[PDB]
């Protein structure tokens, strides 16, 4: 499985929303997903918290089994803090 | 470790008449990692004006596109054989795509497209990281705050 554009909206516990878009592959776990974006915006993995495809994303589950298919599927990501 | 093996071939880029793209920024950046450090400037002069040329006159063919990196003057260099007219018109060519390519994924010259994509040698995963990057930066900054 290939690269796909994910289009992110980010929250924390007070702010304002924000859209980004994130390339995956289909068949990445969340996990991964997840050292991905600490790896390039800092936000450790343990302060993720997703959802994808109306449901609360584990670290061992891949995109795929969220429906994660196509360029402009969604994701909803929530972040704690300190 | 790996690095170091990226440093030696990336030096190895300016022996006496090795036919290559050599880029400063890049030999430079390897030097810094390794532990010492060569004047930019240095590195200019000794190196040919070919690449700089290739990025000047694509911007000069269209200053709606901004300023164009090394890495992709060295690209349209390459991939046309090292013919100069033909590196400027594929080198523009190759911009023009990018420009929009960032432009419908939301950032357009007037966001920072433009200096994103020369700041990232024109690899847009990277420009757009960056950008993304900039605007993400409250929400980085409170995981710390409170």
């Amino acid at each position: 499985t290939q690269d796909i554009r994910l289009w992110v909206s980010v929250e924390d516990a007070q702010m304002h929303t924000v859209t980004i878009w994130l390339t995956v592959r289909p068949d990445m776990t969340v996990a991964s997903l997840k050292d991905m974006v600490f790896l390039d915006y800092g936000f450790p993995p343990v302060l993720q918290q997703w959802v994808i495809g109306q449901r609360l994303a584990r670290d061992q589950e891949t995109l795929h089994s969220h429906g994660v298919r196509q360029n402009g599927d969604s994701a909803y990501l929530y972040l704690l803090s300190a | 470790d790996k690095m170091r093996e990226e440093g030696l071939q990336l030096v190895s880029m300016i022996r006496e008449g090795e036919a290559a793209g050599a880029c400063p920024e890049e030999i430079f950046s390897a030097l810094q990692y390794s532990g010492t450090e060569v004047p930019l400037q240095w590195l200019r002069s000794e190196l040919p004006y070919v690449l700089e040329m290739v990025a000047e006159l694509a911007g000069q063919q269209d200053p709606g596109l901004g300023a164009f990196s090394c890495q992709e003057a060295r690209r349209a260099w390459l991939d046309r054989h090292g013919n100069l007219d033909e590196a400027v018109e594929e080198c523009v060519r190759t911009r023009r795509r990018k420009v929009q390519e960032l432009q419908s994924l939301g950032f357009g010259p007037e966001e920072g497209s433009l200096q994103a994509l020369f700041q990232h040698g024109g690899d847009v995963s990277r420009a757009l990281t960056e950008l993304q990057r900039q605007r993400l930066e409250p929400f980085r900054q409170r995981l710390w705050d409170s």
